[PDB]
């Protein structure tokens, strides 16, 4: 059994985490109080979902997560909440004023400062860790928090764990949610000084989330609540190899090995389905056709991006539920003649397949429905590389006026960054061109 | 209030949707790169697909599918076309294509040509992308290697009009909407060649290719049987009743609109934006050539074509009433045939 | 726990503080005695942003007040919730500032700075986290305007790294105390252009067409004025009193409003001056709602942040503040992506059921103070008045280089309208 | 469309389907990264200082 340390940075990693773990714990059996009634094994054991969780004597599991943010605001909730006696004290760390979404003060300023004490936290659950395999950090791409101390943290940690994979839920802007204006700035300075700290990156666009919500779930303004509830569901089924009894994505390797050939482009696109309202009494449940087929639609997406116009490099298909090999099998054959589907010509055009018999959990009061069967399709497509075109258009807008750039070099950091962060976003956008594409008439 | 933006100045046909919307009073031109558009009249080439579609609480429009070039590329249409199982190796309507570069095709082309001009058939092909039509495979593969190119046989057995026994292509404007409604413009036009077709003298081009471009620069006769060497479906109509005793509608444009349905049904499934964050439509070109047989052969698809000078004010009105104003409505009578 | 300091200056920074005061602690449910009576947890949520807790759980205002006579000050301690103010916070002189800039920034006000500096750093001890300091005053004056901006010079000497902000308002012709208003105001802009890095600018011209045209009011006072301006300073701060997510404290605020060092000066608006939120929409952005006296027609928005206050639609907000920049979409400038910023909060304003404030950084500011550069200019080409400054020491240079400050900062202005 | 590594336990089962055969800085240079930054900090409120001074 080998472990993983989960790492919650700023207020959308925080407020994520908080979701996970309340998820984490229904689907395990273990109350808030920490007790878990099937563990036979009390205060040990070294089962699959001691990989999230350790055991002290008195037999209470306790998540392996550090959370930690410049402001006590969104911690002290956790302090507080249904699941406080989950974690205890040294697990929670909380600064004073947060980086005003200014990535040089989360980076430069105000981490520079933290820094060492967030490494002296982990290293304690480290300390309890037999084999550990590496580390889960949530973050939002656009606070100052999320952006700058994380691309700090993750320089560390590939100082004091050499050996380790690291693999983001990142938190990709969007207006309709969003908070400040420089979140482009700061999503480019933390993606080119983590780009080469990070073996596997999922990217969530609070724009998908947010319309999902609204489309599927019936919800005319999602709040935070709704959206992390969500998120919760995609990084549960994505992480649910790593703490149930499987042969496949058991090791924070096999991300890398089975997703991530070309090692900067490390994205995969992440799609859903069903997400369907708890508030519809009846609903038709879909089947495994049903829903992978799904998979293949840019409205479940977590990144709205068009993949029949990319290349895909490779595809895992994650069930949870009611479902059985014939039948995926069936599906796939009945999708890959209809949609296009093209593979770069040095990969293989096939499928990794897990299924897990448990139906995915749904927390009791949520807006999403039980269902009996549901999908997670991974897939490391060139169309995702639209993301990084807007993204990096809109830094383009603002730079080319050295809007708000003042704030950046007021904490430190050169404006020679912003144009070397620049530029190799420059670069991630050609690799995916290289790998994947070939008037008055 | 409507906004759009305007991205090819030099399409003549949506410089006049542009002309049109302005005439509304609903309809507002925004710089070319304000992202706060309903509408945007994209460039030709690298219109930015990926930045559609997610600006906060506005439903936004293209006038371009995104994927269509497959169809509009010389080269692509004929992987398209021998590749796809709706159309398959043995389509009947496209004449027999070859790729070939300076995967690829230069091996096969040779094989049927020698099955033709040793059975004595007319083996006569036509390489294009600088055009080049020739009688032996050999000046064809080195006109080429001397961009990638496509090998096609030649229609030796062409319609001619009469009188005059010179050839001639038929153009068919073709629009597309967001929901994939194929729309064919009731109004075509035959661009005619003024010069009589000659079956030996290959060099000379004029009576051979029938576009306007060459119809104009080196055509000694334009505008003798027609104005411009531009015959309407009307006038080509009672010629096909007068000379032949058919009809237009049932000798060529039930073809045609089989062709115009059969090319777009098979990439639905690849540039439909039903399902999209954002929406397209796009006004598509289709040049046909009728053989002496009255069979309707598909030469190629513009994806950005010209209209006729006479048919620019109902075409581009058309356009506004079925693919703009369907999508942003105002404050019948139909142009269109749906297919 | 991020406190605000709040210091008032002069006869209309105390008057306009004092109204402030009023508006909010009745917001937040804190009777005149600083006793709380409210029936909301959402009041005292944040409520130490702007008060101190004493025992039995008495609020006391994070404020100061300062002024170089004490006429004013008597008036406030008098006034309707005078008590509620620690009694060692009032920081007065006897002599004046006889509406001179020179004596607040020199003279009769560098005997007094010391003082309330010591005031100052006593409420910054008490302070958990401080996130920095709001000042009220008129720029018109002497106290206020000389002594306010010595103040902020001080304060930013030793505390460099909090934000600093004012709300400050703009002499006018039209509502005019003396002459040299615009002397007094041209030298304390060039003090908020290094030292500010909020500014909202509160014009007395617009204070009273607006009273006059909209309100109808046929002779306002400068009661009236302050009525409008304490309803505008309560809702730019709904963000910083309640809980909200943007615009949450005062750097998180500049960040996202001050794309450039300089221009840092904002106009405020607010409406109504019950209704729908389509109306709220186009009310706060028309500028006869605009409390900056400038047209936004003239110039560019480089951002935005508008506040909603009740129960309303969220989807209409949205909607309506979606349709209003989409329509007139030539007034913002296309190179700060998504600069406009819209907040909710739930808790209305007393007497209405909902409001909307507007906070708009806008380059037509520039009309605002070209207006008070040609003023300056007009007499300063005749040096008149000039000796009632050159008589407190201060020299004919330091007002070429104050006018020639001012006008770089509307060139400046300038150029990011026509970009 | 061939079926490979078919793992079967208790919780589930995973398998691989395949259609077609295919055709740093160290803990001193983060250091002194940090410690410039914070050198140009302390210029910048040194020139403040100096500034307010005048
Ligand atoms: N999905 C989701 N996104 C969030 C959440 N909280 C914040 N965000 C997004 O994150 C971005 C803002 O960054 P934050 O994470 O709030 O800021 P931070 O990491 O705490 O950094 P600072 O506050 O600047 O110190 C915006 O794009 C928000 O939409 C959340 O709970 N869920
Ligand atoms: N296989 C074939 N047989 C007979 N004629 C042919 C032919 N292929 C092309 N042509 C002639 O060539 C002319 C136009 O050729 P083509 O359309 O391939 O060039 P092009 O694409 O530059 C025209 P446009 O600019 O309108 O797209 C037509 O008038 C047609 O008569
Ligand atoms: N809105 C408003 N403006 C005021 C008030 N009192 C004075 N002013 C303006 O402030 C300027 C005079 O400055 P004042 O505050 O009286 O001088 P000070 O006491 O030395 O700071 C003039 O422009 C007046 O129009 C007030 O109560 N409300
Ligand atoms: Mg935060
Ligand atoms: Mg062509
Ligand atoms: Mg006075």
């Amino acid at each position: 059994m080998r472990e993983c340390i989960s790492i919650h940075v700023g207020q959308a990693g925080v407020q994520i985490g908080n979701a996970c773990w309340e998820l984490y714990c229904l689907e395990h059996g273990i109350q808030p109080d920490g007790q878990m009634p099937s563990d036979k094994t009390i205060g040990g054991g070294d089962d699959s979902f001691n990989t999230f969780f350790s055991e002290t004597g008195a037999g209470k599991h306790v998540p392996r997560a550090v959370f930690v943010d410049l402001e006590p605001t969104v911690i002290d909730e956790v302090r507080t909440g249904t699941y406080r006696q989950l974690f205890h004290p040294e697990q929670l760390i909380t600064g004073k004023e947060d980086a005003a979404n200014n990535y040089a003060r989360g980076h430069y300023t105000i981490g520079k400062e933290i820094i060492d004490l967030v490494l002296d936290r982990i290293r304690k659950l480290a300390d309890q860790c037999t084999g550990l395999q590496g580390f889960l950090v949530f973050h939002s791409f656009g606070g100052g928090t999320g952006s700058g101390f994380t691309s700090l943290l993750m320089e560390r940690l590939s100082v004091d764990y050499g050996k380790k994979s690291k693999l983001e839920f990142s938190i990709y802007p969007a207006p309709q949610v969003s908070t400040a204006v420089v979140e482009p700035y700061n999503s480019i300075l933390t993606t080119h000084t983590t780009l080469e700290h990070s073996d596997c990156a999922f990217m969530v666009d609070n724009e998908a989330i947010y319309d999902i919500c609204r489309r599927n779930l019936d919800i005319e303004r999602p709040t935070y609540t709704n959206l992390n509830r969500l998120i919760s569901q995609i990084v549960s089924s994505i992480t649910a190899s790593l703490r149930f009894d499987g042969a496949l994505n058991v090791d924070l390797t096999e991300f890398q090995t089975n997703l991530v050939p070309y090692p900067r482009i490390h994205f995969p696109l992440a799609t859903y389905a069903p997400v369907i309202s708890a508030e519809k009494a009846y609903h038709e449940q879909l089947s495994v056709a049903e829903i992978t087929n799904a998979c293949f639609e840019p409205a479940n997406q977590m990144v709205k991006c068009d993949p029949r116009h990319g290349k895909y490099m490779a595809c895992c298909l994650l069930y949870r539920g009611d479902v059985v090999p014939k039948d995926v099998n069936a599906a796939i054959a009945t999708i890959k003649t209809k949609r296009s589907i093209q593979f770069v010509d040095w990969c293989p055009t096939g499928f990794k397949v897990g299924i897990n018999y448990q139906p995915p959990t749904v927390v009791p009061g949520g807006d999403l429905a039980k269902v009996q069967r549901a999908v997670c399709m991974l897939s490391n497509t060139t169309a995702i590389a639209e993301a990084w075109a807007r993204l990096d258009h809109k830094f383009d807008l603002m730079y080319a006026k050295r809007a708000f750039v003042h704030w950046y070099v007021g904490e430190g950091m050169e404006e020679g960054e912003f144009s070397e962060a620049r530029e190799d976003m420059a670069a991630l956008e050609k690799d995916y061109e290289e790998v994947g594409v070939d008037g008055e008439e | 209030m409507y906004t759009f933006v305007v991205r090819d100045e030099n399409s003549s046909v949506y410089a006049e949707v542009s002309r049109l919307l302005l005439a509304t009073g609903q309809w507002k031109r925004l710089r070319k790169d304000n992202p706060r558009f309903n509408l945007m009249l994209g460039e030709r080439n690298r219109l930015p697909f990926g930045r559609l579609g997610h600006e906060p609480g506005l439903v936004q429009l293209v006038n371009y599918y995104r994927g269509a070039d497959k169809l509009c590329r010389k080269a692509s249409l004929v992987k398209l076309i021998k590749t796809s199982p709706e159309l398959s190796e043995s389509c009947t309507w496209f004449p027999e294509s070859y790729v070939i570069y300076p995967t690829d095709e230069r091996e096969v082309f040779l094989a049927a040509y020698n099955r033709r001009r040793e059975g004595r058939e007319g083996n006569v092909w036509i390489a294009k992308s600088g055009i080049l039509i020739s009688s032996e495979a050999s000046e064809l593969l080195d006109f080429i290697d001397e961009q990638v190119h496509v090998i096609q046989k030649y229609l030796e057995k062409p319609l001619l009009l009469e009188p005059g026994h010179r050839k001639f292509d038929i153009r068919s404007w073709v629009l597309v909407d967001h929901l994939y409604n194929i729309y064919l413009y009731r109004e075509g036009v035959l661009r005619t060649s003024s010069e009589p077709y000659n079956s030996a003298n290959f060099q000379d081009k004029t009576c051979h290719l029938t576009n306007h471009c060459i119809q104009k620069e080196y055509s000694k006769n334009y505008g003798r049987y027609e104005e411009g060497n531009e015959m309407f479906f009307e006038e080509f109509n009672q010629y096909l009743m007068d000379a032949l005793n058919t009809t237009l509608e049932n000798s060529i444009l039930l073809q045609i609109k089989h062709i115009i349905r059969s090319c777009l049904m098979c990439i639905e499934p690849a540039i439909s934006t039903k399902h999209l964050h954002y929406q397209s439509f796009q006004l598509f070109g289709f040049d046909f050539m009728v053989d002496e047989e009255l069979k309707v052969w598909l030469i190629e698809v513009n994806g950005a074509p010209a209209c006729a000078q006479k048919l620019y004010a109902e075409l581009c009105q058309g356009i506004v009433d079925v693919a703009i104003s369907s999508v942003f409505p105002l404050a019948p009578t139909s142009i269109f045939i749906k297919l | 726990m991020r406190e605000i300091v709040h210091i008032q200056a002069g006869q209309c920074g105390n008057q306009i503080g004092a109204k402030f005061w009023e508006v909010i602690s009745d917001e937040h449910g804190i009777d005149p005695t600083g006793s709380y009576h409210g029936d909301s947890d959402l009041q005292l949520e944040r409520i130490n942003v702007y008060y101190n807790e004493a025992t039995g759980n008495k609020y006391v205002p994070r404020a100061i007040l300062v002024d170089l006579e004490p006429g004013t000050m008597d008036s406030v301690r008098s006034g309707p919730f005078g008590q509620i103010f620690r009694p060692d916070n009032f920081v007065f002189g006897q002599s004046g500032a006889g509406n001179n800039w020179a004596k607040g920034h020199y003279t009769e006000g560098a005997e007094l700075v010391d003082s309330v500096l010591d005031v100052v750093r006593k409420e910054s001890e008490s302070c958990d986290c401080l996130q920095g300091f709001q000042l009220t005053h008129s720029l018109g004056g002497g106290t206020g305007s000389g002594m306010g901006t010595l103040l902020i010079s001080k304060i930013r000497e030793e505390y460099p790294d909090r934000i600093m902000n004012t709300f400050s308002v703009m002499p006018s012709p039209k509502v005019s105390d003396t002459v040299v208003e615009p002397y007094n105001a041209t030298l304390s802009v060039h003090q908020l252009v290094e030292n500010t890095d909020e500014t909202y600018c509160i014009d007395n011209e617009a204070l009273y067409d607006i009273c006059f045209r909209t309100l109808k009011l046929t002779t306002p006072t400068y009661g009236d004025l302050n009525h409008l301006v304490s309803a505008t300073m309560s809702g730019v701060t709904t963000c910083l009193r309640f809980p909200g997510q943007l615009n949450a404290d005062l750097r998180k605020l500049a960040v996202n409003m001050v794309p450039f060092p300089r221009l840092h000066f904002f106009m405020p608006g607010f409406a109504p001056l019950a209704l729908t939120v389509p109306e709220l929409t186009q009310q706060m952005f028309d500028s006869k709602n605009m409390m900056a006296a400038c047209d936004p027609r003239h110039g560019r928005y480089l951002t935005v942040a508008a506040i909603f206050r009740g129960r309303m639609s969220m989807k209409e907000v949205d909607e309506q503040m979606l349709n209003v920049q989409n329509k007139n979409s030539s007034y913002f400038v296309e190179w700060i992506p998504n600069n406009v910023k819209t907040a909710v909060c739930d808790i209305p304003p007393r007497g209405l059921k909902m409001s909307a404030t507007f906070i708009g950084n806008s380059t037509a500011i520039q009309e605002l103070f070209k207006r008070i550069s040609e003023q300056f200019t007009a007499m300063f080409r005749r040096k008149a008045f000039l000796h009632w400054y050159t008589g407190e020491g201060m020299d004919e240079m330091e007002f070429t280089e104050a006018e020639s400050n001012m006008n770089d900062l509307v060139s400046e202005y300038q150029q990011y309208q026509d970009a | 469309m061939e079926v490979i590594e078919l793992n079967k336990c208790t919780s589930g089962q995973s398998f691989e389907v395949i259609l077609k055969p295919p055709s740093d800085p160290s803990l001193e240079e983060i250091q002194k990264k940090l410690e410039a930054a914070e050198e140009r900090r302390k210029y910048q409120e040194a020139e403040l200082l100096k500034h307010l001074a005048e």
